[PDB]
């Protein structure tokens, strides 16, 4: 049935909507056994013939509706089909036959090589061959035990009247010879020359074994010969099936196509014919793609960067003519919209079902069994440089795809394995990468002197997906092969800018600071050099002082010097007594905003990420770390810098107009992590009493109101659930931090019983009392919880404890 | 994966349940039943 599919659906028939919901419906049921090297279930493994089935399948499906005429209906229903079958094609497969005949109910072009012209050079060994055919045929009469006679044998059941030349009629002679010559005929009719390699023209002991090795284009000859005979018989075959008007022979599909069991009686016929040749001496003449270019994952990437150019091209004269006139010439609408609506869904399932595979190397196979090469790997980084390119400067034109290409970008900024990018890689591919960062740095560079259209861009499509690139970075360790070289000094730039946005005050960077918080923390915990704390920045070896040479400083206006670089970033010591002041102060989140939303998340992600170089962690590898700490983040710097988080939060729990407090404990999730016992004690204990008093005296007031139930016990309801909602933020704000802290500490609670802890289970268990007694709390915990998606950080949290 | 803290769920009560461990090709593990309570390290972390 996969097979009769396989012929119909690409030819795009109007009636066949509904094979293209079972391909859909099939290859969303069963996938695994399609993908999975390791069997889905006691079904198994898939075969090769369905693969190379499901393979000519998606590439057909493809093209035909890249040719079609853009249909939405046919275009929306094929989607989710193109999805499918391509998230249950494994990527690293490799086709039975790269190059083939690739033919086209059935009607397979016959061959008149009675009428082509024959030459007599050959002739002579084709009639022998049509003998030695015959007394093959009488070999295997004796293989089958009944070996040939003379006269006709009732109890012979095969051939009656085969016999020695000698005695034997040439009249049947000449109707065993000229199906031969047919055959041989057709061989040399379809532009291959046979002829004597070496000097030359009943039962033959000697066989040809079809099973052994030749040569690729020969073999590949032997094939398309196979396929030339099932044309021959098939012609007549389809004369006798178009009379009858329905059905088909399992036989009468394209040879290529059909499957390995029925294809026996061809293939072995000529290959043994092939055979024959190269053992008695006949020579006949008439591609060498490696296995990586051989695999799904190369030839979809191939069509794929070829589509990025062709996209540019008619979206860019496009913006164009509607920039000048809004005309709607199109160069080919079909193709245009066949992009639009198709490929973006792809890309963004693919590189998500797929990305393990991409993102696994032969040297740390991330995948279960299958990783990709080394040459997938650099191209799929140029292909996403590409699709930035499509979109540099561009995506405010977009507006009905925006969300789509977005996404798709963030998508293809993960999945980068960029650690065989750098090695073994184009250098003009890494250059790619350093255009992407240098492009990136000198707009963002134009956004800070506009924020003191293009910035929109920024807003929408770069920020994010940097974001993103700078998690992955960070994420997979990718910073010793991403960034270097001029990505080091673009990245410099781009920090010391989005630091000078951190300066400004104005209302347009005040809203973008969040954003700008996120790319900042994950560029920490993916930045290879201690920017902050340059005392000892030149013991770090991947700063540009370091590692790169003195000339290009030079040439590049480097000053020779990280402070004179960015002289922006202040030390770390006067960070701590900023802070230290605002949290002795009591100062507000409207007074600090820019610390907020840039500098904690820098920190908080800067002393996880250089705990090992900092004297928190001497290095264990005493040999390796020969260089003394660079960095000079402690473990006492980083319970200190807690102590500040804790104070800062129990400043303004009082104040309800702070909704950062979601992305504050996101970001301190990590520095919550390793803090000295006496920190509970000295922030976490009146934290939690402060909000136990708290939640007392909300419930002991909503007592009172419950004891009445009128239209003012409603409005002070009002005013009650406006206080519990403020209670489940704080409370949903400072928990994700506490429960890693006693993550930490509870072994030695549990080894000697501290007082501390025992207190602070007590102030927890008096809230859970108080949730447990009002109602009016839990609902409001539900409502804040679900409308404003806390939900999935509180899954998150309780997930990575 | 799942964030499930039981690993497995929904177990009939059979026929009952004994402690069981398989070792590989030159493994050493000291499978401590706990007959030892003094012996029996991380009890008080997980299970007291």
């Amino acid at each position: 049935l996969l097979r009769r599919l396989v012929f119909d659906v690409p030819i795009l028939n109007e009636f066949a909507k509904m094979p293209l919901k079972l391909l859909t419906n099939h290859y969303e049921r069963c996938w695994k056994y399609y993908c999975l090297p390791t069997g889905w279930a006691n079904f198994g493994v898939t075969s090769e013939e369905e693969l190379h089935l499901t393979r000519k399948l998606f590439w057909g499906i493809f093209d035909s509706l890249a040719h079609k005429k853009y249909d939405q209906e046919l275009y929306r229903m094929a989607m989710p089909c193109l999805c499918a079958i391509a998230g249950a094609l494994p990527p690293d497969y490799v086709d039975a036959s790269y190059s083939s005949k690739a033919e086209k109910n059935f009607d397979p072009r016959p061959v008149e090589t009675l009428n082509v012209i024959i030459p007599e050079k050959l002739d002579s060994f084709i009639n022998k061959f049509a003998e030695y055919t015959h007394e093959k045929w009488a070999f295997d009469k004796i293989q089958n035990n009944w070996s040939y006679g003379e006269n006709v044998d009732e109890e012979l059941k095969t051939h009656p009247m085969l016999r020695p030349y000698k005695t034997f009629s040439e009249k049947d002679k000449e109707i065993y010879r000229w199906p031969i010559k047919e055959s041989l005929k057709a061989m040399i009719a379809w532009e291959w020359t046979i002829e004597k390699a070496r000097e030359g023209e009943y039962n033959p002991q000697p066989p040809d074994l079809s099973g052994v090795t030749l040569s690729r284009e020969l073999q590949a000859m032997a094939e398309q010969l196979a396929e030339n005979y099932h044309n021959t018989w098939g012609r007549k075959k389809k004369q006798e099936l178009e009379a009858k008007g329905g059905g088909t022979h399992p036989l009468l599909v394209p040879y290529d196509t059909l499957t390995a069991k029925e294809k026996a009686r061809d293939r072995e016929k000529a290959q043994e014919l092939l055979k024959f040749l190269q053992m008695n001496g006949y020579a006949v003449t008439r591609l060498d793609t490696s296995s990586i270019e051989k695999r799904f994952a190369f030839g979809f990437l191939q069509q794929l960067l070829r589509w990025m150019d062709i996209s540019q091209e008619f979206i860019a004269h496009l913006e164009a003519v509607v920039s000048s006139g809004r005309v709607e010439k199109s160069p080919h609408e079909q193709e245009i919209k066949f992009f639009a609506k198709i490929l973006l869904p792809l890309i963004n399932q693919y590189f998500t079902n797929h990305c393990l595979y991409f993102l696994s190397t032969p040297a740390k196979v991330l995948g279960s069994g299958g990783h990709a090469s080394n040459k997938e790997k650099e191209m799929i980084t140029s292909l996403f440089c590409k699709l930035a390119a499509l979109v540099r400067h561009r995506v405010s034109l977009f507006g009905t795809d925006a969300p789509a290409v977005v996404n798709c970008l963030h998508i293809l900024a993960r999945s980068l394995d960029a650690r065989t990018v750098m090695k073994s890689g184009p250098e003009i591919v890494k250059a790619g990468l350093r255009s992407f960062f240098e492009s990136a740095s000198e707009d963002i560079e134009k956004m800070v002197e506009n924020l003191r259209q293009n910035l929109t861009y920024t807003t929408v499509a770069l920020l994010p997906v940097l974001t993103t690139l700078f998690q992955h970075i960070a994420q997979h360790q990718f910073g010793d092969d991403v960034i270097l070289d001029d990505v080091q000094v673009s990245c410099y730039r781009t920090l010391c800018s989005i630091y000078s946005l951190g300066t400004t005050k104005n209302t347009y960077v005040e809203k973008l600071r969040p954003a700008l918080g996120e790319c900042l923390a994950r560029l920490a915990a993916a930045m290879p050099v201690a920017f902050l704390e340059p005392q000892l920045n030149e013991y770090n070896a991947c700063s540009v002082y370091t590692t790169k040479s003195p000339r290009e400083r030079a040439i590049l206006g480097l000053p020779n010097s990280v402070e004179e670089m960015c002289p922006d970033i202040p030390v770390l010591d006067r960070l701590m007594a900023d802070i230290g002041g605002l949290a002795e102060s009591g100062a507000r989140y409207t007074e600090m905003p820019h610390v907020i939303e840039i500098t904690l998340p820098m920190l908080c992600s800067y002393l996880p990420r250089w705990w090992e170089r900092g004297p928190e962690a001497p290095p264990p590898a005493l040999p390796a770390g020969a260089p003394p700490p660079c960095t000079a983040v402690t473990s006492d710097h980083l319970n200190s810098l807690l102590g500040n988080i804790l104070r800062i939060i129990v400043n303004n729990l009082g104040i309800d107009e702070a909704t950062w407090m979601k992305r504050l404990a996101v970001f301190a999730q990590p520095i919550v992590s390793r803090a000295r016992p006496e920190l509970l004690h000295s922030h976490f204990i009146p934290t939690i009493g402060r909000l136990r008093k708290r939640a007392g005296k909300v419930v002991a007031e909503e007592e009172q109101l419950r004891l009445e139930a009128k239209a003012e016990a409603e409005e002070g309801e009002l005013l009650v659930r406006d206080e519990f909602s403020v209670l489940c933020r704080d409370l949903y704000a400072l928990y994700p931090l506490l429960i890693r802290y006693v993550d930490n500490n509870r072994a030695h609670w549990l080894t000697e019983p501290n007082a501390n802890a025992e207190e602070l289970f007590r102030m927890v268990g008096e809230i859970f009392i108080y949730w447990s007694k009002s109602h009016n709390f839990k609902r409001e915990e539900q409502n804040f919880v679900v409308q404003n998606e806390i939900n999935n950080m509180s899954f998150l949290t309780a997930d990575s404890k | 994966d799942s964030g499930s803290e039981t690993a497995f769920r929904e177990i009939e009560i059979g026929d009952g349940f004994l402690p069981v461990c398989s070792l590989g090709p030159g493994q050493v593990g000291h499978l401590n039943l706990g007959q030892d309570v003094s012996s029996l390290r991380f009890f008080a972390i997980c299970g007291l």
